[PDB]
Parts: C-alpha cells; sequence; structure tokens
C-alpha cells in the first residue's frame, strides 16, 4: 500500500486519519480501517489505540466509553484484556488503566470505562472478590477511589472538607450489601491516592498545553484542541517591507507551527529557567501558500500569502530566516502542514456532499 | 455555594456546565473524574458538581449532600419517553433528608427542538406543583444557545446570597 518504505502522501493520509479521530473518534477509526492503516477487528483497533502515538487520550476515552456502539464495547473489552491486574490492589490496577486513557468527563462515559475495568479486575483477582458479600463492591469502590482523587486534587474543592482518612472510610459504610469493606484496605487506598495523584500519560496535546501557558495575550484563543499537534518552534525575523532594508536582529518573532495553525510571538521575559511569549498574530493554514524570496536586503526570505476564492492573493506576512537551513526546514514543515489541512477540508466537503442524499 | 447538578444522561448537564464556565480562565487540565467547575455569577461563587453515577454508586455523594445548598435538575424537554424516569430520579433525590433545605432549579432544556415540552408541561410531568416546603423554579432553556441559563442563575443567586 505505501510507496518507498514510507511515502509523503501515505504519511499525510495516516496523519489525516489521526486528525479525524481527534475530532470524531468513530469517524477517525472508520477512515483508518478504510485506508488500511488499522485492521477491522476489535483486537486490532484496541492494540492500535493502546500503542500508536498521535491520538488524544481524552478522545481514546470518548471512543472506548461509547456504551451504545457494539464495536466500541468489544474494543474496550479487548483493551482491558491486554491489562495485567493480577496481584495488584484496586488503586494500583486503576492507576495502570487510567494511564492509557483519560477517564475524565461525563458520568456515563466514566461509568462505562471503570465498569469494564471492574469486570477485568475481578477476573484477575478472584480471591479478592470472594471477601465481598457483593461483586458490585469492586465497581463501587473503584468509583470511590476516582471520587477521592477528584476531591483531594481538584482546586474547586479547596481544603474545606477535602476528605480525611476517616471521612473516606465513613463515606463507604454499608457499601458491601449492608456491611463494611475492611478498614485497613480503605486506609491503604486512601494513603496511596494521597501520596500520588491519578494522572494519565503525556499526550501529543500535553506539549500544546505546555506551549499555550507560556503565551501571554488575546493564551492565543485556547490552542490545545484534541486534534491540534505542535509541528515546530522556530525564530524568524519579521519583514514589514521586503522592498526596504532593516537592522539584523529587528522584529525577532518566535513561530509555533501546529498541524492547522501558525502562531507568531515577540518574546516577553526569557528570564533564567523559563521563557514566556507575547502573541502577535495567528494564521489559519487553509488557503495559504509559502514562497521563498531573496533580494539585495534579505537572503533567506519567506512570504506567506492567502489565496481565497475571488479576492485572490493577499500578503499575510513576510519573514527573514537566520540561515538558509532554517528557511528550508520551516518552509518544508509549513508546506506539508498546508497540504495536510487542504486534504482535510477537501475530505469534509466530500463527506458532507454524501450526507446530503 | 455547593451546587449539585443532576438529571438523566443526555439531558444536557455537561453542555450546561461548560457553557456556564466558558467565561472563566481554564489555565490547567482538570483532575481525573467527573465534572466540577466553580462559576462566579453576580459576585457569588458556585461550585457545580455535574453527577450521574447510576444508582449503584448513588450511596456516595452523601458526604457532599449534607453541605449541598442548591440542586440543578436538568430535563431533556424533547424526551417524552424518559420524562417519567426523570420524575423518578428527581423524587428519589428530593426524598434525601440531607437535601431537605436545598433550593431546586429545574432546567427544562432543549427548548430549541420543535417537539420540546413547554416549562408548564414539564412542571406537570415532574409533579413540581405537589412539592410544599421547597424553594423551586423552572426555567426553559436551550443550553447550546445559552438561552435561559443566566435567568436560572439569577433565581439561584437570589435564593443563596452568602
Ligand atoms: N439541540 C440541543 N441539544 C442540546 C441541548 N443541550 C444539550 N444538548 C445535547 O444533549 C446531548 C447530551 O448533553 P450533555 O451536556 O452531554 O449531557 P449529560 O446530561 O449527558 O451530561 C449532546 O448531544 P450530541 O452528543 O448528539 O451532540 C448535546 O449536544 C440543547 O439545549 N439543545
Amino acid at each position: 500500500s505505501p510507496a518507498f518504505s514510507n511515502d509523503v502522501i501515505r504519511k499525510r493520509h495516516y496523519r489525516i486519519g489521526l486528525n479525524l479521530f481527534n475530532k470524531k473518534p468513530e469517524k477517525g477509526v472508520q477512515y483508518l480501517i478504510e485506508r488500511g492503516f488499522v485492521p477491522d477487528t476489535p483486537v486490532g483497533v484496541a492494540h492500535f489505540l493502546l500503542q500508536r502515538k498521535g491520538l488524544s487520550r481524552q478522545m481514546i476515552g470518548e471512543f472506548l466509553g461509547n456504551r451504545q456502539k457494539q464495536f466500541n464495547r468489544d474494543v474496550l473489552d479487548c483493551v482491558v484484556d491486554e491489562m495485567d491486574f493480577s496481584t495488584m490492589e484496586l488503586d494500583e490496577a486503576l492507576r495502570k488503566f487510567q494511564a492509557h486513557i483519560r477517564v475524565q468527563g461525563k458520568a456515563q462515559k466514566v461509568e462505562r470505562l471503570i465498569e469494564a475495568f471492574s469486570q477485568r479486575y475481578c477476573i484477575c483477582n478472584p480471591g479478592v472478590v470472594r471477601q465481598f458479600r457483593n461483586p458490585d463492591t469492586i465497581f463501587i469502590l473503584a468509583f470511590a477511589i476516582i471520587l477521592l482523587n477528584t476531591d483531594m486534587y481538584s482546586p474547586n474543592v479547596k481544603p474545606e472538607r477535602k476528605m480525611k482518612l476517616e471521612d473516606f472510610i465513613k463515606n463507604l459504610r454499608g457499601v458491601d450489601d449492608g456491611e463494611d469493606i475492611p478498614r485497613e484496605m480503605l486506609m491503604g487506598i486512601y494513603e496511596r491516592i494521597r501520596k500520588r495523584e491519578l494522572k494519565t500519560n503525556e499526550d501529543h496535546v500535553s506539549q500544546v498545553q505546555k506551549v499555550e501557558k507560556l503565551i501571554v495575550g488575546k493564551l492565543g484563543c485556547v490552542l490545545s484542541l484534541p486534534h491540534r499537534r505542535l509541528v515546530c518552534y522556530c525564530r524568524l525575523f519579521e519583514v514589514p517591507d521586503p522592498n526596504k532594508p532593516q537592522k539584523l536582529g529587528l522584529h525577532q518573532r518566535e513561530i509555533f507551527l501546529f498541524n492547522d495553525l501558525l502562531v507568531v510571538t515577540k518574546i516577553f521575559q526569557k528570564k533564567k529557567n523559563s521563557v514566556t511569549y507575547s502573541f502577535r498574530q495567528s494564521f489559519s493554514l487553509y488557503g495559504m501558500q509559502v514562497l521563498l524570496f531573496e533580494n539585495q536586503y534579505y537572503p533567506n526570505g519567506i512570504r506567506l500569502t492567502s489565496s481565497v476564492p475571488g479576492a485572490d492573493i493577499k500578503v499575510l506576512i513576510n519573514f527573514n530566516a537566520p540561515n538558509p537551513q532554517d528557511r528550508k526546514k520551516f518552509t518544508d514543515d509549513l508546506r506539508e502542514s498546508i497540504a495536510e489541512v487542504q486534504e482535510m477540508e477537501k475530505h469534509r466537503i466530500e463527506s458532507e456532499l454524501e450526507k446530503q442524499k | 455555594m455547593r451546587i449539585l447538578m443532576v438529571g438523566l444522561d443526555a439531558a444536557g448537564k455537561t453542555t450546561i456546565l461548560y457553557k456556564l464556565k466558558l467565561g472563566e480562565i481554564v489555565t490547567t487540565i482538570p483532575t481525573i473524574g467527573f465534572n466540577v467547575e466553580t462559576v462566579e455569577y453576580k459576585n457569588i461563587s458556585f461550585t457545580v458538581w455535574d453527577v450521574g453515577g447510576q444508582d449503584k454508586i448513588r450511596p456516595l455523594w452523601r458526604h457532599y449532600f449534607q453541605n449541598t445548598q442548591g440542586l440543578i435538575f436538568v430535563v431533556d424537554s424533547n424526551d417524552r419517553e424518559r420524562v417519567n424516569e426523570a420524575r423518578e430520579e428527581l423524587m428519589r433525590m428530593l426524598a434525601e433528608d440531607e437535601l431537605r433545605d436545598a433550593v431546586l432549579l429545574v432546567f427544562a432544556n432543549k427548548q430549541d427542538l420543535p417537539n420540546a415540552m413547554n416549562a408548564a408541561e414539564i412542571t406537570d410531568k415532574l409533579g413540581l406543583h405537589s412539592l410544599r416546603h421547597r424553594n423551586w423554579y423552572i426555567q426553559a432553556t436551550c443550553a447550546t444557545s445559552g438561552d435561559g441559563l443566566y435567568e436560572g442563575l439569577d433565581w439561584l443567586s437570589n435564593q443563596l446570597r452568602n
């Protein structure tokens, strides 16, 4: 299916599938299967979500928690079956499970994951389930652990009555078909959560959030959308007039290229340990073109222009790169990003032209 | 002010929470679990808990229940098939002694849909008229457009002014 090992177009199509997933998981999966990037079995899709980087972990949870789709339910069961919960206490097992997917949001979504998790934990630990007068006690306790994690670590709670190990114990009184879960078990669970929060593994979006917080102005209109990935950061000097010359270090911008957007910033502090960005402007990639230019004043020049249907050609911005190498690098990355964005819109217009029938 | 937001799945609770919070700074990734956000209105801060934990995990929340000052009950006004189930869930909550003093705001949501039942019709279907020792208000809303939300908050802020 691909060209020489790995092909520009095929890699673009694979990235398009991932972009679609992060916006709509059911649509992204269908696309990947149809384009032969993912096999059609629930086990294959389960492996794919678990391994393959580039997927938003919040969106993995959205897909896996679908409760109504028979395919998703089977994907979840395969996902959970790949996990090794034997000989782990409930919090340890949940830490492992919740690291691969973001178990956060809508109560029905969290319930579906977690019910699938609880079934698996009980299968892997049948000697634990025998201690209980009711099997649903593992499911209930799993949510008590989740609720505790929220209570202890959500800033919206504030040390009002952030649960003590005693409040946690008493809250769970009578849960086991009228009887209590062992005090020492609950204490252990409590102390484990207190010592370390349930976190979810670093996503492709983790990096976008890291960037977004360093930016100070208009954060740059909530750039940390599930689909959004940061392609590269590069310093470039802004050229207001390519026809006139300027001082070397003049108009030092800091560019951030995301798969669908170009953000430009002047710096703020630099400081010692950390740098902060000002935010100058944001450019959507759709309909934009990149062109290199060299004149008597600028050697490694770049001009971004947007060609809209009818108003045709607008010079968005002009830049001078410090070296030909940086110019080439940035231009190649930006060009690829544009094409990726072009086919994405080309697709959604076709997908909509079919919906209308 | 502690607010518990309940109602059936698909009623629009999460949509409401994020629509209400939208105007306040999200500088950090929210902690693992269910939805909780603090909303400031007319200089009053409401911590709104967006819950739905089946009936299996219903005994929990009871820790909070003691200190809950207000209840927001969200109903999908277009879902006639589940209106009786919504009534059941509301009455099951209202029966709790821990919530005896809580004020009740009902959001008759999804008013944008052509077949949506009116606030007066929902009032009848939920049996709100039969409640006595309770401060309650029903507000027709469209969570997607934001219509009716701040009117609901006006009543709720006036009830709680703390
Ligand atoms: N038209 C309309 N839809 C609304 C309104 N409020 C919520 N919804 C829809 O209701 C669905 C579930 O609502 P949500 O806020 O997720 O709910 P919850 O109670 O399940 O937590 C969503 O549908 P989808 O998942 O299909 O997007 C959302 O778009 C409203 O006022 N009007």
